[PDB]
RNA sequence: UCGCCUCCUAAAAGGUAACGGAGGCGCCCAAAGGUCCCCUCAGGCGGGACGGAAAUCCGCCGGAGAGCGCAAGGGUAGAAG
RNA sequence: GGCGACACACGUGCUACAAUGCCCACUACAAAGCGAUGCCACCCGGCAACGGGGAGCUAAUCGCAAAAAGGUGGGCCCAGUUCGGAUUGGGGUCUGCAACCCGACCCCAUGAAGCCGGAAUCGCUAGUAAUCGCGGAUCAGCCAUGCCGCGGUGAAUACG
């Protein structure tokens, strides 16, 4: 079951926080973070899986785990790219892998980010499900800087059983969620 | 860049003190930059001359070396044929 | 899963300011400059300046001649 | 450099003293 | 060594290594190895850990920097944004702000040159 | 203009003419074929670095308005996709 | 207030793009001129501009000035780079009643364009061209990179 700091930080503090901020009645109608999933929109792989694949073991090294190539949809002359076409990476990772990674993310990664003022609190679903975007791919602690070739992104998403994006506002603001106020 | 002197006109600052005491009316020119924004009566109007008019500049803090007449362009430039 | 993805070990991490765990990843251990959880920047807060303000400072600096005082 | 104010070379050039230039001795 | 927002000189010299960061420039460089105690014509290939955290420490404190000043700078031209003076009317224009010659000239400010023609 | 396909004229079976009203075909695919196993669209509203009306990503809503190599009709996700 | 405006065009120039070069330290070698309603030695504060003192000098007596290129030493190692200094933020100083339009310096931080110039176009035949600094006039100050002078090191080539 291995340990993960953060997730027992989740169970023995973030956990029974909820249940008086909220009151919920039910061991189950708590807030459970569930599901983070890294998608990197590549539209720099317009033409190129070179250029693809270290973006491919890039990605793998920051989340252990190798990430699966997203193809267009369909076909957009207004900027190239066909039906078929490498336009993508994206990895979805839950339990034990979602922790790991969310502890380096926030305890790492965050604040390796040039000045940052903290995330934005109104990058909220509605739905309880939170989204941030990132510059540099860098800030992670596996990735070395003299081994790069460009500075691509991703975005990420971050899912939750909660109802309101005030319950998820809440259950990431206790794991360590920086909110710039 | 003035420091032991830090000069404001002597008849701007009488004009404007002698009219500060327990509040007043924003009627009040000039006819130099070469003074100050001078602190208190900040809730104020000096119509500063620019060389043509008296141009009513307003002051809301913000403002401190730069005295007067920089809140007055003197030119009007606007465009060169576009 | 088998036969392609790289393996998690253990926790060991190192901070510019002090410590860190967790780890696994692939790396053993790491080198971090800019520490996190520690207090630096957004951590507790530490006011590096404050960037000054003229309505008090140069009202006390040109001010600071108050012989144009009254 | 004879124009960059931070220089005994531009100092000369400019005429006047300071600190990257100082008056002798 | 990542030592503010920046890391990039490697054997190069620490008094000149430092220049390479937004807020240093050449006087606070030896300044802060003089202050931190640090030999200037060191490799800068990472080379005592100790001096590097020391160095880490005091330059990334002590003033601002990197992309905090700059932040701090821009925000010192948004002063003379409001009902601002006369130097923001020249920070609007694009024009030089110290009352210069622009009839010819100001090409820094200005940008390459437009030929009106007539 | 001449042969073939689709819709209308066509009068609720079929068929039905005019130098009537509108469009297509003279190919293509060794996967776009066989079978077994999986999966479900278009759109709309949020959230998300570069990234915009559309690129990928998350979240709800969405029974078929998508798709089905090309005209049109029929058919179709309880699949033909 | 304006002559200092600025989408632009031309003239004369200054500073450069670097290693026969740049920075720092040490250490030499001039001429021609100017100054007691000034030049201001030497101390003191100051990173510095400069401020406090304060001696000498109606000046081949005292002061402006140490000339700089040079030499020695050491550091960069060819990279928009310790080349380049524009532009911009901040902090100061001095003259002046006052320096926003529109002053010169000093200091901190930024460090742009430029890696040598299209068609064209200029100067110079011996201390000459090039390169190096120095003085003076105007002048409270200064937008002088100008003008008028002074000396330092010192080419190339002229068949015709
Ligand atoms: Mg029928
Ligand atoms: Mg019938
Ligand atoms: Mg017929
Ligand atoms: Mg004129
Ligand atoms: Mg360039
Ligand atoms: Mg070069
Ligand atoms: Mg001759």
């Amino acid at each position: 079951p291995l340990d993960v700091a953060l997730k027992r930080k989740y169970y023995e503090e973030v956990r029974p926080e909820l249940i008086r901020r909220f009151g919920y009645q039910n061991v189950w109608e708590v807030p459970r973070l569930e599901k983070v999933v890294i998608n990197q929109g590549l539209g720099e792989a317009k033409e190129d899986a070179r250029i693809l694949e270290k973006a491919a073991q890039e990605l793998a090294l920051i989340t252990g785990q190798k990430p699966a190539v997203t193809r267009a949809k369909k076909s957009i002359s207004n900027f190239k790219l066909r039906k078929g076409m490498p336009i993508g990476l994206r990895v979805t990772l839950r339990r034990d892998r979602m922790w790991i990674f969310l502890e380096k993310l926030l305890n790492v990664a965050l604040p390796r980010i040039r000045d940052f003022r903290g995330l934005n609190p109104n990058s909220f679903d509605g739905r309880g499900n939170y989204n941030l975007g990132l510059r540099e791919q860098l800030i992670f602690p596996e990735i070395t800087y003299d081994m790069v070739d460009a500075l691509r992104g991703m975005d990420i998403a971050v899912v939750t059983t909660a109802e309101t994006d005030e319950e998820a506002r809440a259950l990431l603001e206790l794991l360590g969620f920086p909110f710039r106020k | 860049s003035l420091k032991k002197g830090v000069f404001v006109d002597d008849h701007l600052l009488e004009k404007v003190l002698e009219l500060n005491a327990k509040g007043e009316k924003r009627l009040i020119k000039t006819w130099s930059r070469r003074s100050t924004i001078v602190p208190e009566m900040v809730g104020h109007t000096i119509a500063v001359y620019n060389g043509k008019q008296h141009v009513p500049v307003y002051i809301t803090e913000n403002m401190v070396g730069h005295k007067l007449g920089e809140f007055a362009p003197t030119r009007t430039y606007r465009g060169h044929g576009k | 899963k088998e036969g392609i993805h790289p393996k998690l070990v253990p926790a060991r991490i190192i901070c510019g300011c002090g410590n860190v765990i967790e780890t696994y990843s692939t790396k053993p251990e790491i080198y971090v400059e800019v520490c996190s959880k520690c207090h630096p920047f957004y951590t507790g807060q530490q006011r590096f300046v404050d960037t000054e303000g003229r309505v008090e400072r140069f009202q006390r600096r040109y001010g600071d001649s108050y012989r144009k005082g009254r | 450099g004879k124009g960059d104010r931070r220089t005994r070379r531009g100092k000369i050039w400019r005429g006047t003293y300071g600190k990257y230039r100082p008056r002798k001795k | 060594a990542r030592i503010a927002g920046v890391e990039i000189p490697r054997n190069k010299r620490v008094d000149v290594a430092l220049t390479y960061i937004y807020g240093i420039g050449k006087a606070r460089a030896k300044e802060a190895l003089e202050k931190t105690g640090i030999n200037p014509a060191t490799r800068v290939k990472d080379l005592t850990e100790a001096e590097v955290v020391r160095l880490r420490e005091y330059v990334e404190n002590t003033w601002k920097l990197e992309g905090e000043l700059r932040a701090e700078v821009a925000a010192n031209i948004k002063r003379l944004m409001d009902i601002g003076c006369y130097r923001g009317l020249r920070h609007r224009r694009g024009l030089p702000v110290r009352g210069q010659r622009t009839r010819t000239n100001a090409r820094t400010r200005k940008g390459p040159r437009k030929t009106v023609a007539g």
